[PDB]
């Protein structure tokens, strides 16, 4: 502990890169002696305190607490404080820089996490707490020119029963442009809520439309994650336009918003009822434009994306087990906009049901009329669907003459 | 058709402003425009307006609920707010089915300081809400939480911003205290635990000058809530007496501008509310006719 | 294609401002655009900027020959003329065509005093432009 003292003391060092050095060695040192040491807050009373014009008056040493919770440490196993509380005000007060280089704080991304602190084991302190450094939060927003929304979008995901007072006012207030600060709100609004139930009327305005595919990868995928959390209750009549778009998000370059993609379109079709053909509901329109992209998903250049679908068709949900009932499934699953590659999944999912047969160990003559042999090469992307035999590779169970079959199908028309 | 079209024109064509960087660029078409808008002063002039300022695609109120990086907006809501308030009660007969809207409309952000030019009719134009609609269907349902719980949390922060907004909270909060259905009887009780010693504070106790605008929104807001819990089971020797020596003690002019809301609160539950403060009047000698 | 693509996005995207009201809500766009095109240092990556920022449809010179309301947009200029002034000499090589849109693409509106923050490159760009292109066709013919 009396080692730790003096980088207590002294964490700071100008140079960056030592400062990494110093904080992984700190890290690997609770890492091995966690159960020998104890921390005493006195010592870290003024590292995260301290008044200057900007910042960084008593205190640069924030990482030490953020190892903390990092590594599975509980807090306030040693007594609390009456003014514990001015450990978090304080800090809230560094809000003033005028720092040009995307930082926008050295008021703790941690700080805000006392309330995943002291949720699961119980301290009292965190219900004075709230109230007030709410109060101040919302009433420095007019103190000097920064901005308070990092003040939530680091403590997103936590304690979510009270995380919803700030959009209550913001709403009306900060709707948001701007790049990065769009998707640190977009991160802001993943907090999961029932404090919204006429906002659709937000939605009933058009251009959330061409904003979704504005910067590319993950940065916009909260955009779709707001119609995926709110599934349940809708009346899609709009989303039948706000899908649209989402029809050219095939066009549109992503992976991981094109997954997101493919369990919205999942979820739909299972999740209107399908089978539930009522005579006059109005589905029967989106029916046919989600089979529009729900065929066609299957084009994308992602082999995993393909898989993922892959095995969704086979499912119970369309594709029956009668043979013939499945050749006019699969012949009623075609689409124009696929018949570059239909022969290929065509027989992808038909030789499916052969890909399962208990009858393999039975090959086909199996008569030992040789002895034995074994062997395997590799030399460099590879491939991978050989085996070896009770009998030399000359007889080997059908999967061995199957699977290249439609290996190649997906390649040569 | 030329009277109709030429107001149809006349706002279609200044349906967009150019708000940049020059002389003046941030105010002149706003004004423009509320002066252009004046004109309106026939009924079916004043219907066409309705329609198409009170539009969801299009109108003043419309981009003033959108425009949100708005600090040299500041005066456009300076222009088009004090212009709307005497708009919606000058020739307000048409418009009925839009206050909803209105009350969407009505928005807050500002420097903490002194002044800023819209913090005089951020909250007038809902007491214009409360005058114009009064005890009808346009009150008592539309989300009076939301101001219960905003407002509230304004009064809790405790003097952290100007006298114009201070006035307009108090004010508003008492106002809302008449507004019974559905909402807060349990929480109407904290308003004399303010009440009670900011008044005393503001006017005699000079720690803080007896300036006008505080004084009439302290007991605006004081006044108003009387108008429930009827005075005839308890308290009126209670609260119905020495805060009523406190209603005499601010009708009088602390100076000589004495402005409207100064005393109009008192007088206003003199007129309305008289009824239920009965027994003090069994000592309480008149004589203050003359 | 990730290497073209990277920075191909990383223009068309940024490819219109929100000038407001708002805690230095004039300067911070900018920036990003040219800390975002400083990073253009192979020849094809210029070839593309070259062919993307001195388009007519879209690009910053486009805009900024068009920003006229432009007390705020000083420092629009501050940042892309600044920058571009650098530009044209560190990596030149590709853009011989466009000198005389650039020409066209300098302007002039200040306070009278003694300062403001567009005075030092406004003519400095065509300082660069008779750095760059001396005897060339580019310069005794256009106005």
């Amino acid at each position: 502990n009396r080692l730790l003292n003096f980088l207590m003391k002294h964490v700071f060092h100008p140079k960056r890169a030592v400062f990494r050095h110093n904080l992984e060695i700190i890290k690997t040192l609770v890492e091995c002696w966690k159960d020998c040491l104890s921390i005493p807050y006195r010592l870290i009373f003024e590292k995260f305190s301290g008044k200057d014009p900007n910042s960084k008056d008593n205190s640069v040493g924030i990482q030490l607490l953020g190892i903390v919770m990092a590594n599975d440490l509980p807090p306030y196993d040693p007594q609390c404080g009456i003014q514990s509380s001015e450990y978090f005000q304080a800090l809230v007060n560094n809000m003033s820089f005028v720092r040009y280089k995307e930082v926008y704080a050295a008021a703790a991304e941690v700080l805000g996490l006392i309330l995943r602190y002291v949720m699961e084991r119980k301290n009292i302190l965190e219900e004075s707490l709230c109230e007030l450094v709410a109060k101040q939060l919302k009433q420095h927003q007019n103190t000097m020119e920064d901005k308070f929304i990092v003040c939530l979008n680091k403590v997103t995901k936590s304690f979510p029963p009270l995380a919803d007072r700030f959009m209550n006012a913001v709403f009306f207030l900060l709707p948001k442009f701007h790049g990065v600060l769009k998707t640190l709100c977009l991160e802001v609004v993943l907090c999961r809520v029932e404090g919204m139930t006429e906002l659709y009327f937000q939605l009933k305005s058009k251009d959330f439309v061409q904003v979704m595919r504005h910067r590319d990868d993950e940065r916009q995928k909260v955009c779709l994650d707001i119609i995926y959390k709110m599934m349940p209750k809708l009346k899609p009549v709009e989303l039948r336009e706000l899908l649209n778009p989402v029809v050219e998000f095939v066009s549109h370059p992503s992976t991981t918003c094109r997954e997101q993609m493919y369990n919205i379109l999942m979820w739909i079709h299972d999740n209107y009822r399908d089978p539930e053909s009522e005579t006059d509901n109005d589905s029967q329109e989106i029916f046919k434009l989600a089979k529009d992209v729900l065929i066609q998903g299957l084009i994308d250049e992602n082999p995993g994306l393909q898989l993922i679908i892959r095995n969704f068709w086979s499912h119970e949900t369309r594709l029956p087990s009668n043979t013939l009932d499945r050749l006019l499934a699969l012949n009623s699953l075609y689409s124009p906009k696929i018949e570059v590659h239909f022969l290929s999944l065509a027989t992808n999912f038909l030789l499916e049901m052969t890909s399962m047969s208990p009858d393999y160990p039975n090959p086909m003559f199996e008569h030992p009329l040789s002895e034995c042999e074994f062997q395997e090469y590799t030399i460099d992307v590879l491939y991978r669907s050989y085996r070896h035999g009770d009998l030399p590779d000359i007889q080997i169970k059908h999967s061995s003459l199957i699977t290249p079959l439609q290996a190649v199908a997906q390649r040569d028309p | 058709a030329g009277v109709r079209c030429s107001l149809l024109r006349l706002q279609e064509t200044l349906s967009a402003a150019d708000r940049c960087g020059a002389a003046l660029a941030g105010h002149q078409l706003i004004r423009g425009l509320g002066q252009e808008c004046v004109l309106s002063s026939s009924p079916a002039v004043l219907a066409l307006q309705t329609s198409l300022v009170f539009s969801r695609d299009f109108g003043l109120l419309v981009f003033v609920r959108k425009s949100l990086n708005s600090i040299e907006f500041r005066e456009c809501r300076e222009e088009i707010l004090k212009f709307l308030c005497i708009f919606l009660e000058k020739m307000g007969q048409k418009i009925a089915p839009y206050s909803v809207e209105i009350k969407n409309t009505c928005t807050s952000v500002y420097t903490k300081d002194r002044a800023a030019k819209c913090k005089i009719p951020a909250l007038d134009l809902l007491i214009k809400l409360l005058q114009t609609f009064r005890s009808s269907r346009l009150m008592d349902e539309f989300k009076i939480g939301e101001l219960f719980s905003k407002f509230y949390g304004e009064l809790a922060l405790k003097k952290k911003i100007p006298d114009t907004v201070l006035e307009k909270v108090y004010e508003l909060l008492g106002l809302l205290g008449e507004v019974h259905p559905s909402e807060m009887i349990n929480n109407a009780e904290n308003l004399f635990r303010a009440f009670l010693g900011e008044l005393k504070t503001q006017m005699t106790s000079a720690v803080r000058e007896p300036k006008l605008p505080v004084l009439a929104g302290c007991l605006k807001g004081l006044s108003s809530l009387l108008c429930n819990f009827t005075k005839s089971m308890e308290e009126d020797p209670q609260t119905s007496r020495e805060i009523f020596n406190f209603v005499l003690k601010a009708i009088r002019p602390q100076i000589d501008l004495k402005r409207y809301a100064v005393p109009s609160a008192g007088l206003r539950l003199f007129a309305l509310h008289a009824s239920q403060f009965s027994t003090c009047l069994l000592d309480n000698y008149v004589s203050l006719f003359e």
